[PDB]
């Protein structure tokens, strides 16, 4: 099934990897 | 045990349980009064009242009453007894999932439980992580931009139109032709009619004009009565209202255009992998043509080398429902739920 | 006693805003 | 039901419970084999220490300490207590992993937390901001804290301490005609270490001081009764503090590691470390060592820079009572990681 998306999870980055990458705002 | 998943929709609540294709109960989340039942019991039919407002929680009172009848009459189960993920709408204010979660715990005493943004839960059910979803349902519209398996909170758009205000405005242009729908259950009929005969143009202003000139846009339609009605532009002038809010009075700019902004407000760097993973969902997404209508005036607005893909799967009115399915079935997820014994050590906060 | 400890630890900033400061690298 | 505060050095352990103003117990960090004891059962041949430079090295052995530690020193029930262990700076992943599946799997602790030593003796101070000089008997280390967080790509560390002090007195007592060379007689110079050593402030004047005065010279009672005299040997040896040469080591001092870490830092808190300073661990006990390192980092820091050290007199304790402190919080009782949360996600939670 969407098996494909547990791989895709577990590769996913950080939080702070896209607060640092200028990607995601910090959150106060 | 196992997990059970349900979406708080402003017209429809999809309940179920997690590890299935498909919800167990889809019912309309109103709570009628004397003149207490909830849902389908209510249909029969005498104030209705709908708890959640544009897919924000609103009389929670009544919610509890959904929350109630969605336990122990559809879905037959004990609360105390399975974790439950919640769905909300994307900005969801921070006392509200307060709320929410604590009505979990102490009303229903859940042993666990999670709070997902549909639109997030949508983008999985797509198998991706990373896409810029179109929701839209019968209360609200949003534009979230999702990047890595995160919502991206500065760059939702919400368009505070939706399902319920397009069956509104079918009432109200049917007249042009001579037929009365005004009530609550004329309104009904309208928002089959919708289901049934809308379509979105993919170029507006031709499609009037082939509706002047010709009789070929033309469908009838049997009534209760059964009186046999026939309609023509109206077919297409409702939804264009998605891309043209003024027509039915409003200042905001359409969802073709929400999406380009929201894609302008993502780092520039990701643009590309949103404008390839357009993820419509939501019943007030079925319309047809309206993939075809996005691609043709989103391709108009992005960068002329850019790919735009449109995703509009079959099953898009239950994607979200699908989404936390999927989610709440997964082995690592399982770590992800807030817990009784987490909640009494930290009260509703946790939820953040 | 450290109240004043427990006064500092709620008045302190996110992981996250810190990363986006500049102040933290990210956790990878 | 109280929560437990286990403080795992090289050399000693501090364990206690949460809530209290001091450890309830503190014995070596050892294993004795004859020919198991734990403790001080074990200094009553054949040690080991389950501990090297603050980073968990024999588990086996360091299974037997944590048990000691409830059911001999703090005569409790380990599935029945929260316990909040410490760890060295920069301690691997796998490490802080065996860690938590050890409590959780060998001694069923209800729930656990892991945390920096620094960082506590940094709260143990009443500080979230500063920079912590921790120095035991295995390791020295700078940790720059801000807001509450380790700051953990400017951790420096510098591999000398304590023990590596002793030995080095050890040496140095020869030349004026003392051998000290096994365990035992190095307990006795562990002993003469604590009670006379000193940080000079200035080395060089305090060399020729020693040269031509016998003004700095201090007697000493051995154990048979015996009177040995010494000089300069007093600050030689922690002077290898500021030159890690002394004892052939390549190493910045910690005069410069300090100055490093902070140099590692964003420029804007900078300001809030130098005037911010704490010093923990045994090893920062010596007289001098809070005016040496004043006077250190003023001459590598920005000229109106205002540079402050905080040296409490309960420093050798700093970090259990920062754990004993954190521990307490009604804030904090949702940080403890539970046996539920283990069973879900296994060792990795600890991360
Ligand atoms: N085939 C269809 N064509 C057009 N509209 C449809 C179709 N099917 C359902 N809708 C509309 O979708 C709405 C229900 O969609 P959905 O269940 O996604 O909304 P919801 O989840 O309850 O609302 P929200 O997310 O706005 O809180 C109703 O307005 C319905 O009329
Ligand atoms: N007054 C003193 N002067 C100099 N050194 C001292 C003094 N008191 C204790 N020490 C030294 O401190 C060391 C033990 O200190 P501490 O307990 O802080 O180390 P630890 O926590 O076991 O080690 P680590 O953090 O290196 O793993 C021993 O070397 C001891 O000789
Ligand atoms: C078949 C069905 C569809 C639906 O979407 O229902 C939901 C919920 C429903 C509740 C009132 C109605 C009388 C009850 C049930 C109809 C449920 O209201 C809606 O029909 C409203 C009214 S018109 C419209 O488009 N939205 C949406
Ligand atoms: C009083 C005391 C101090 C201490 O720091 O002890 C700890 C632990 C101890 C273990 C061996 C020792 C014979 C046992 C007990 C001494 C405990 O080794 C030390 O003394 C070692 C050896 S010399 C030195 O400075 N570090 C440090
Ligand atoms: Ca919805
Ligand atoms: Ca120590």
């Amino acid at each position: 099934r969407k098996n494909v998306l547990q791989l895709k999870l577990q590769q996913r980055r950080t939080r702070e990897e896209l607060v640092s990458q200028g990607i995601m705002p910090p959150l106060k | 045990t196992t997990a059970l998943v349900c979406d708080n929709g402003s017209g429809l609540v999809k309940a179920g349980f997690a590890g299935d294709d498909a919800p167990r109960a889809v019912f309309p989340s109103i709570v009628g009064r004397p003149r207490s039942y909830v849902g389908d019991e209510a249909q029969s039919k005498l104030t209705l009242k709908y708890p959640i407002e544009h897919g924000i929680i609103t009389n929670w009172d009544d919610m509890e009453k959904i929350w109630h009848h969605t336990f122990y009459n559809e879905l037959r189960v004990a609360p105390e007894e399975h974790p439950t993920l919640l769905t909300e709408a994307p900005l969801n204010p921070k006392a509200n999932r307060e709320k929410m979660t604590q009505i979990m715990f102490e009303t229903f005493n859940v042993p666990a439980m999670y709070v997902a943004i549909q639109a997030v839960l949508s983008l999985y059910a797509s198998g991706r992580t990373t896409g810029i979803v179109l929701d839209s349902g019968d209360g609200v519209t949003h534009n979230v931009p999702i990047y890595e398996g995160y919502a991206l909170p500065h760059a939702i758009m919400r368009l505070d139109l939706a399902g319920r205000d397009l069956t509104d405005y079918l009432m109200k242009i049917l007249t042009e032709r001579g037929y009365s729908f005004v009530t609550t259950a004329e309104r009904e009929i309208v928002r089959d009619i919708k289901e049934k005969l809308c379509y979105v143009a993919l170029d507006f202003e031709n499609e009037m004009a082939t509706a002047a000139s010709s009789s070929s846009l033309e469908k009838s339609y049997e009534l209760p009565d059964g009186q046999v009605i026939t309609i023509g532009n109206e077919r297409f002038r409702c939804p264009e209202t998605l891309f043209q809010p003024s027509f039915i009075g409003m200042e905001s700019a359409g969802i073709h255009e929400t999406t380009y902004n929201s894609i302008m407000k993502c780092d520039i760097d990701i643009r590309k992998d949103l404008y390839a993973n357009n993820v419509m969902s939501g019943g007030t997404t079925m319309y047809p043509g309206i993939a075809d209508r996005m691609q043709k005036e989103i391709t108009a607005l992005a960068p002329s080398t850019m790919k735009i893909k449109i995703i509009a799967p079959p099953e898009r009115k239950y994607s979200v429902w699908i989404g936390g399915s999927i989610l709440a079935s997964l082995s690592t997820f399982q770590q992800m739920w807030i817990t009784k014994q987490e909640y009494d050590e930290a009260g509703p906060s946790i939820v953040h």
